RNA sequence: CGCGGGGUGGAGCAGUCAGGUAGCUCGUCGGGCUCAUAACCCGAAGGUCGUAGGUUCAAAUCCUGCCCCCGCAA
RNA sequence: UGGGCUACACACGUGCUACAAUGGGAAGUACAACGAGUCGCUAGACCGCGAGGUCAUGCAAAUCUCUUAAAGCUUCUCUCAGUUCGGAUUGCAGGCUGCAACUCGCCUGCAUGAAGCCGGAAUCGCUAGUAAUCGCGGAUCAGCACGCCGCGGUGAAUACGUUC
RNA sequence: GCGGUCGCCUCCUAAAAGGUAACGGAGGCGCCCAAAGGUUCCCUCAGAAUGGUUGGAAAUCAUUCGAAGAGUGUAAAGGCA
């Protein structure tokens, strides 16, 4: 949110991640929420985001916190002409 | 000459107490420091080579020797006898002054100088440095630095070995 | 040292006013120097997200 | 001259400082106001003390080299993590959600009629 | 294996003798005119001249080879 | 539910901005009309560089607001320059809307500062308050149009004549 | 008869002196240099390894290895550190 208020994130995603407290990477989580932000809690998980046709995985690191999830799951398989 | 006085007074006891020499004439001693600047583009126009000669002069107070090819290489349109860059050989008080200028001015003045390689040896006690980027002290005359080319800076010693050379340069000031 | 070919190589002083260090050596008398061995040290997005939105 | 650029001499101070990679009219006016000089003089009529104060505040401010390093490291970060916004750069495309069909020549470069 | 004549944008050709830095016509592509197509008009693209080297300030051209094509022979 | 209609080697049409000094920028100041408005228009005050935010008044309206319109006029400065033109693109910070602004919103500030120096063949509109230029409002609309519809400001040249 | 050859230089053939033929095998010459001569003085190469900036497989720098594996205007032979 570009308003200086709650950095947006979905309740179920927050809930499942916070339940995953031991931070095991095998605890891979899925979501259709391309619109949520990224937090330090996410840093180190392999989440799978629905890109319109598939759950594409992505491993989070420090360089994603201010970004959205949909930025790492593109929707257009362009390959030149 | 501060560096030479250091070499005589502080280095040599601090060196021999470790390396266990039965005579002071086993001491590692810096015999010379060579500068080189290869250009190649001089084959296009050697005015840049004249410029490199100018900068070596401004740096050292010592006219360089223009090197030349002993071969012709069609891959670079290179002909034997044509001037590939220049070199200088410092020995003595001038050499010590140059090294002290390096350590005390122009190694910090690189943008990200956190140190230098320790493995850059020949396996026989002689060091080889390389400036990738010119303009490392104020009298490089930034107003006319057309291009940054770089330098090879060889530091020759009487050191038998990597270890002798490394410890010597440590006591002399080189921040490994 | 030959004549008429070498630049004038005169004893000059290098001064770090950051630490006041004073060194003598020959070059082409006092000169201005910013940093040196006696003044150089070697001789984030999570934090930023937290600063922007307190957590 | 100031930060590695021989700025003009017939120009006035603000508009001549605009030729620094990091200073526009607003920051130039802010700097000359913080230093306390006239904004309508020409730089070939300055006292070197004014020049030195200008240099001091400019060095306090983030300029040519640091600015290039900062913006380019940002670009390289977003390119290397693999974000959409960096794939745009890596591919040579616009980045702010524009239409890449009938326009975008400022990233495509020259046209290639095919 | 040899003797002649060829290898220049997609096609055909000059320029090779006389080194001076790649062109003629058609064709292709794009845009115009047209109800539309052709013609016409305005633009572009397409080759260091078969190839690896020498000579030269400079080689399609001169020299040396090497690889393909058409005749004979074979 | 998420994605796509927003792709991108390219081609075309209709527009907007321009390529400047009949002009750019800072200041001051003057003259409209149409029309819209209740959980909507919002005065005034304060904060903020700004977009905007807090408080709070009037108005279901020729009573209040949107609304001191901009071009214009008087000064100052710029003095020919890819420029103080041009503003694209890009990085950074923010603001609004709205569950949500990455795909994929609008606006602002800072910084960069591209192409472009009036445009080939050809082709389009227009005869008067017209063209040209200047802004203002409204419909859709939670939020968003260089478009659409309407409004008014300033305000030309030319028409010999039907060979084609 | 055509092709090729006709003059000169080098090797092999050529049989450890020299010489020695063939339409036997391979190559060159019809010049260059005013320093590529003379003398005096000085020096020693090629490549490999290692390291170093653009600089790569490879330019140039430095050390070591390095008996010639280079160069000797131009063919081959002989010879020359
Ligand atoms: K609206
Ligand atoms: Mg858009
Ligand atoms: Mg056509
Ligand atoms: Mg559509
Ligand atoms: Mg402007
Ligand atoms: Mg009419
Ligand atoms: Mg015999």
């Amino acid at each position: 949110r570009s308003l200086k208020k709650g950095p947006f994130v979905d309740d179920h995603l927050m809930k499942k991640v916070e339940a995953q407290q031991g931070a095991e990477k095998k605890k891979v989580i899925k979501t259709w929420s391309r619109r949520s932000t990224i937090f330090p809690s996410f840093v180190g998980f392999t989440i799978a985001v629905y890109d319109g046709r598939k759950h594409v995985p992505v491993y989070i690191q420090e360089d994603m916190v201010g970004h959205k999830l949909g930025e790492f799951a593109p929707t257009r398989t362009y390959r030149g002409h | 000459n501060r560096l030479k006085e250091k070499y005589i007074k502080e280095v040599t006891p601090s060196l021999v107490e470790k390396f266990n020499y039965s005579s002071v004439m086993q001491t590692p001693k810096v015999d010379k420091i060579v500068i080189n600047m290869g250009v190649g583009d001089a084959v296009s126009n050697a005015k840049n080579l004249d410029k490199a000669v100018e900068e070596l002069a401004l740096i050292t107070g010592q006219k360089p020797l223009i090197t030349k090819a002993k071969k012709s290489i069609a891959g670079f349109r290179l002909r034997e006898g044509m001037p590939i860059g220049a070199k200088v050989t410092l020995r003595g008080e001038r050499m010590y002054e140059f090294l002290d200028k390096l350590v005390t001015v122009s190694l910090p003045r690189v943008r990200d100088f956190h140190g230098v390689s320790k493995k850059a040896f020949d396996g026989r006690g002689n060091y080889t440095l390389g400036i990738k980027e010119q303009l490392i002290f104020p009298e490089v005359d930034y107003d006319l630095v057309d291009k940054v080319r770089g330098m090879d800076i060889v530091i020759v010693t009487t050191a038998n070995t990597d270890e002798e050379s490394r410890e010597l340069l440590a006591q002399l000031g080189m921040p490994f | 040292m030959k004549q008429d070919i070498h630049p004038n190589y005169q004893p000059v002083v290098f001064m770090d006013s950051t630490t006041g260090f004073k060194f003598l050596s020959g070059s082409t008398p006092l000169l201005r120097v910013e940093v040196t061995s006696d003044s150089h040290p070697f001789y984030g997005r999570v934090d930023r997200f937290n600063k922007k939105y307190g957590l | 001259r100031i930060a590695g650029v021989d700025i003009p001499r017939d120009k006035r101070v603000v508009v001549s400082l605009t030729y620094i990679y990091g200073i526009g009219n607003t920051t130039a006016k802010k700097v000359l106001a913080n230093v306390g000089v006239s904004e309508d003089v020409r730089v070939r009529d300055l006292t070197n003390e004014q020049t030195d104060a200008i240099r001091a505040e400019i060095d306090k401010l983030k300029v040519e080299g640091d600015l290039r390093r900062e913006v380019n490291l940002n670009i390289k970060r977003l390119m290397e993590i693999g974000s959409y916004r960096g794939i745009r750069h890596r591919r040579g495309l616009p980045t702010r959600g524009q239409n890449t069909k009938n326009n975008a020549r400022t990233r495509k470069g020259p046209t290639k009629t095919v």
